[PDB]
């Protein structure tokens, strides 16, 4: 016989193995992973913004001051917030800071951040300034106290009542701390404020608060079985705060100006930064956000792939292969 | 390949489909550049179709609940855990579902090129049963060409390929 | 003498429409059908059936208390949903706030009946001022007021005797009742209006045991005025009693509201007005039909309504594949 | 006068599928009305099917979450992103896998029913490679009724299509 | 007419199951396998070998506080879910409240272990009185009781001396620990049980700061008592302290909870009665088998379940097609 | 007995494909082990994967919030319609795909068995339209055999099959 003409396909030396609904490990030409598998081990910035990472230190330690806290604000401002494991730098002086997840929250992305003096130790003529100072609170080993608000005391045994305004001129949201010391018993309370009964009142436009002590006996923390409660006020521009307390006042001295435009979260990781960038952050590493899904991490902050529980997902794009 | 190619083209590099003929000029490979472009183009929309359609907006995910509100965490909990089902479920039988057509899809292509060729020759060649054809005629490289052309000139030898016919059998 | 001949064809129309598949984008063929809403009347319309409540000027606080600038009909006996604005013009004349607000605003947005009485009449305060209670931060007609669904009781011939009331809910229904305490400015202040300077408000039900004081502080000037009022509700169960006890600051109720509830909806923030139509589905900016599977109109929807995509176009191809 | 290898019949107006007569008496075109209504059903189920499952029940959509509560409302804006790219997703791939299967089905149509002509007519005609038959003996307007209704009578033609296609040089 | 033959065909038999495909509805085939759980045994079983708490008329704050109407021999030290009823019976008998409820009950639905211990005897209060706390709202036997758990302590011989009392967790575990306060009527009352018109309960540890003040006003009547009893708890990690001081109203701890906790679980509401089974998925009405990756039984399961769909029936094509 | 354009064979008791033959040694049914058994080990594939690719953790469902919480008991049952809507859609319309995938891939099956046949027989059989093929010539059950497996001899019976197939063309 003779003059021939056949119909074939292509085939090759791939090996790439790909999955079907019907047969398993089908051979095939060429194929296709959309499958995001890899990170690049290290927290990178978000969107060209770099992140606030607190080596150290809380969020409570770093905003009110720690003295141990190199609370370095060269970044001023950040598209997520990075926390280590366990923080050295928390609240020193045993307590609470009310509504801290609200305000991890608030603070997680930050447009413009500026730490500002709104009421210097020169405002409190007639009480003591110097002597609000705790071992809790440690500098060198020497009993030292936030550096952001101060301990007022009585001088002179009188703790004569407290009227202190300020208005916000600064065209930005400020964030005000403030706090309430609780403490152990009566002769204590009288040794530190001189009087025995005390208050504080605090009213803005929209906060009508008054804190009275609770003296009662607790468990030592930090060795002491003190507690300060902090709080805190966005003050909007043009709006005033309103201070009067006759004892146990834990007055603001410095605040923050704030300006935020969006939200993020607060990440837990203790990888290292790498001058790098990202759409997409994981603790573990940043990930690309070509692909449609990945595998890497639940807890994701960026426009990210979405999460699946796969290792392998596998497009045939050419030709079956024997 | 439907029971009927062997199949497997180690010498055709140029295609995914096409041709292979020998005559008295000689043999060798074409690929059906048609088909072929029309597979490539056709498989390249699925691969970005299932990539591209994906929408993704920007999301912070961490765990922001105090031990307090444990009821509001579970909450969260089973969102993502729901969320991480419905998409891995979906995910893993999208790309079985997917693949198997796109082998059919391959499949079905030389089963139409393979009867394009049949449509033309008709009792002009002869089918060997394994997807080539023999030819009752003189079939020169102009002659192969119009084969893959799809312009086959059946009445050009028809004549000499009856006469042919009735010299076998 | 030619031969005769058989053919097999298929359809062919002058259609342009055109569908999408996973192989090949912007294929024409010759009739397709549309899965999507894409559509909205641009009206509020009844929901179910049920006509919402729509507050044109008012707040769902400055509703209740029965704020004097507050141009009221109370002709709503029954609603499907609330429509608010974004920025409702009078919501407290005199500054302060409504305890659990948004959970109250969540209890009322789908009412079944819902029609005020009067539980405490001015009558039942014979030794306290009932009509000084008054205040130009809430002005009605030139002249100052107050809101008009609670009484401000006021010292009488500079004494200010202890209340002790009690009210048991007779009704068949449950009643929604507000009260209020009012925060002073100075000491001086506080005994001008009510002649003691240290009061009290104790508020008692089977499921309530409330003790309200008045702080008494500096605050930054709130529509002309210092003080504040911060007002509270609780629902009170047929045949169960409320108790009051106070000695100054006491916002008194007068009216209360006999509340029914079956089901629950949310509140809609829109300005687009009222249309005399009926939907399933309620959007902030029109309502949409629900037969398709799916729209693209507004995420926030009130009702029975498609899934929410982020598509423009989803168009099955019926006919066959068309060269027109 | 074209078939289904060249395109579509502008001409056909009254199926989905149909034939084209062209005999002695003139011409015309038919349309089988079993693989059009079959074929009407079927698409018709898949269009209901695709709407019809969808459950849906009352839903209350709104933002009431004061100032204080942005972690329960980001929590909410997860849940509603989560479900808008689920839809999105599965909406448009589901389009676009049952495009392809629709118009895959009405290939598969038009070849069934080109092949159960050449069965019945089996060597009576010639086939001229463009979806046509051409007979070798005079089919009149009843013959070609036969074709298309499915009763045919091969051995009436069978000895006047055999020396037709003997004496065809 | 016919010569020899040969023919292709397919499998054929006496089966009528019908499944449906997008194109067609109710095509009967020779074979076919349903993907959609169905059925339940209609018992309350263990989850993953771990006994449930069933509360039978009881509410967890009932049972903690030791309600003598509730069985308080209950001896369950571990447990994967807790059954109450949809209306138990049994809640606090004398009218109040139990602080952060529903967080208590979150956190107590799942326990590794548990175990009653009893940290302050009545004998360490020789300057109350400990047995005249007993209540008509809190009857046993018919005549006046009160919760088994705690004390209400009395002012003796007309006095009410300040108590100052610390327990310091020396066990392995948390404790939990709960006390109260009483809210009485008037001032006549508030003399006749603790002689000290004006009171207070202050409570510490490392974590809690807690100071708390009567409500004396009048109230209407609750299970025909006007007074109320606010009751709170608080985990004690082991080596920390709680310290109590008050002077009047104070409902004092007797017995506390060594409890231990690794895993989180709900409470159901059922009346279904238990089984002596096991299942790896539990609903109120029944337990259900999690092989098939859809059910459409009830939405409030406990464990590893199918998904919950709105559907009858999900059944696949295995088979041929019949005729 | 007619073949698949007709419907399914209840003598067929031993597979899903196979055959039917006639000849003088009398009738019988024969099925095809390979096709039958990579069908079938497709569909188990299929069925399979439907079933464990699901994945499923511990969840705890319950309602734990008070009467003052409404807005959270809202959100989540927001979120337990929504993934009702969600896996009640798939699985309904998954089902519905794979069921017409499965029936189509019995048919293909079918016709691949029928045009190997034709293949081997050419013109020493005639297609009968109803999915069987009369022989041209006398074929025994060897003969038969070398049908169902791929070794049939044309060149053997063609000068027998066209005798007579011409016999039948002319009238004879
Ligand atoms: C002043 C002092 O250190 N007292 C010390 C006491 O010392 C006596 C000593 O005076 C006497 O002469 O001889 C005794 C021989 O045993 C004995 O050494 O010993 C007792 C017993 O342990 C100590 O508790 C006590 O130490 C002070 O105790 C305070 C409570 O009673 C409190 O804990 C003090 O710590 C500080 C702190 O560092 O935080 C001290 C700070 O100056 C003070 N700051 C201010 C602004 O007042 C601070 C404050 O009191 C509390 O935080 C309020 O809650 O407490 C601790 O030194
Ligand atoms: C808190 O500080 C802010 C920031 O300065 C104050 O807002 C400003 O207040 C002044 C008067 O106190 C307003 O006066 C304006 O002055 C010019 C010059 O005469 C005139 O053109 C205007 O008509 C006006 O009177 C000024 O508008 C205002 N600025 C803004 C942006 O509101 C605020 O008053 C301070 N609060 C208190 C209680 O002092
Ligand atoms: C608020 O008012 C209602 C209605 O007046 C009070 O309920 C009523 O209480 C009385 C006395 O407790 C009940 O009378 C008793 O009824 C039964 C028959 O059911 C009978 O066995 C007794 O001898 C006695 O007469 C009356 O039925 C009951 N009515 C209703 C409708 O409940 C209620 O107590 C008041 N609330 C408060 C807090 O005072
Ligand atoms: C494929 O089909 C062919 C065609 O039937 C099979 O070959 C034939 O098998 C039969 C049955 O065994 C043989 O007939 C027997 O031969 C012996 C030897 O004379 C005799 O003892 C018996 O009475 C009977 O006639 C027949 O010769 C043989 N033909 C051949 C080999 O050309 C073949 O076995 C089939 N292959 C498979 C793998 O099933
Ligand atoms: C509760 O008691 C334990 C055990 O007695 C106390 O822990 C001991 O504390 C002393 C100092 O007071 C240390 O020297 C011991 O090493 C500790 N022992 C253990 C086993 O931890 C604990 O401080 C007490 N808790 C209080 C007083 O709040
Ligand atoms: C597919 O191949 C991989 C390794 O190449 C192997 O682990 C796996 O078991 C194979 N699958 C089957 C179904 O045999
Ligand atoms: C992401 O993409 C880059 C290049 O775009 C590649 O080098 C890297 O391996 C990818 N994966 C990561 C960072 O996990
Ligand atoms: C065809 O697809 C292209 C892709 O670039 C698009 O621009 C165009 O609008 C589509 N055709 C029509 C008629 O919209
Ligand atoms: C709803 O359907 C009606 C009646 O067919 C139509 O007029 C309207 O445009 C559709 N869309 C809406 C109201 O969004
Ligand atoms: C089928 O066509 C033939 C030939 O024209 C005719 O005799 C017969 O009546 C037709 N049968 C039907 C049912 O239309
Ligand atoms: C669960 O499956 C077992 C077999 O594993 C069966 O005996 C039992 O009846 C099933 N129970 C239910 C409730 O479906």
């Amino acid at each position: 016989p003779g003059d021939q003409i056949c119909i074939g396909y292509h085939a090759n030396n791939s090996t790439e193995q790909v999955d079907t609904i019907m047969e398993k490990n089908v051979t095939v030409t060429h194929a296709q992973d959309i499958l995001e598998k890899t990170h690049n081990g290290k927290l990178c910035d978000l969107n060209g913004v770099k992140p606030l990472i607190l080596k150290d230190c809380s969020v409570a330690g770093w905003l009110l001051g720690n003295p141990m806290c190199d609370e370095f604000i060269r970044v001023p401002e950040w598209s997520y917030i990075v926390e280590r494991a366990n923080p050295a730098n928390d609240l020193c002086y045993p307590g609470s800071l009310n509504d801290y997840e609200e305000l991890k929250h608030l603070l997680s992305r930050i447009n413009h951040f500026e730490k500002i003096l709104i009421i210097p130790k020169s405002s409190w003529p007639n009480h003591e300034t110097s002597l609000g100072v705790s071992a809790a609170c440690p500098y060198q080993g020497t009993p030292s106290f936030f550096r952001n608000v101060v301990w007022l005391i009585k001088k002179n045994d009188a703790y004569p009542t407290i009227k202190i305004s300020y208005n916000n001129t600064n065209r930005e949201d400020l964030l005000i701390l403030w706090g309430i010391h609780h403490s152990n018993n009566a002769e204590e309370q009288t040794n530190l404020y001189k009087n025995p009964t005390t208050y504080i009142s605090v009213g803005t436009s929209t906060l009508n608060q008054r804190l009275v002590p609770k003296i009662a006996t607790r468990s030592q923390v930090n060795g002491l079985r003190g507690r300060m409660d902090f709080f805190w006020t966005i003050l909007k521009p043009n709006d005033a705060i309103h201070f009067e307390s006759n004892g146990n006042f834990i007055a603001p001295e410095y605040a923050y100006k704030i300006v935020k435009k969006g939200d993020s979260t607060i990440m837990k990781s203790g990888v290292e930064y790498g001058h790098c960038n990202t759409k997409c952050q994981t603790p573990v590493g940043a990930i690309n956000s070509s692909m449609p899904f990945h595998n890497i991490h639940p807890l994701t902050i960026g426009e990210c792939p979405k999460y699946v529980k796969s290792n392998k997902l596998v497009l045939a794009t050419g030709l079956r292969n024997s | 390949i439907a029971g009927f190619i062997e199949g497997g083209w180690q010498g055709m590099v140029d295609g995914w489909y096409g041709y292979h003929h020998s005559n008295e000029q000689g043999s060798g490979y074409a690929a059906d550049k048609e088909s072929t472009q029309k597979a490539i183009d056709g498989v390249t929309n699925k691969v970005n179709s299932i990539i591209d359609k994906m929408n993704t907006q920007f999301e912070a995910v961490g765990r922001e609940f105090n031990n307090l509100e444990r009821r509001i965490e579970n909450l969260n909990k089973k969102m993502e855990d729901g969320f991480l089902d419905v998409w891995t479920y979906n995910a893993e039988l999208l790309v079985l579902m997917e693949n198997e057509r796109t082998l059919d899809f391959h499949d079905s292509n030389v089963k139409n090129l393979y009867d394009k060729v049949r449509l033309q020759l008709r009792d002009n060649a002869k089918e060997l049963g394994n997807g080539c054809f023999e030819f009752y005629h003189k079939c020169d490289n102009e002659c192969m060409e119009s084969v893959r052309n799809g312009t086959y000139d059946y009445p050009q030898y028809s004549e000499e390929a009856r006469l042919k016919r009735e010299e076998i059998s």
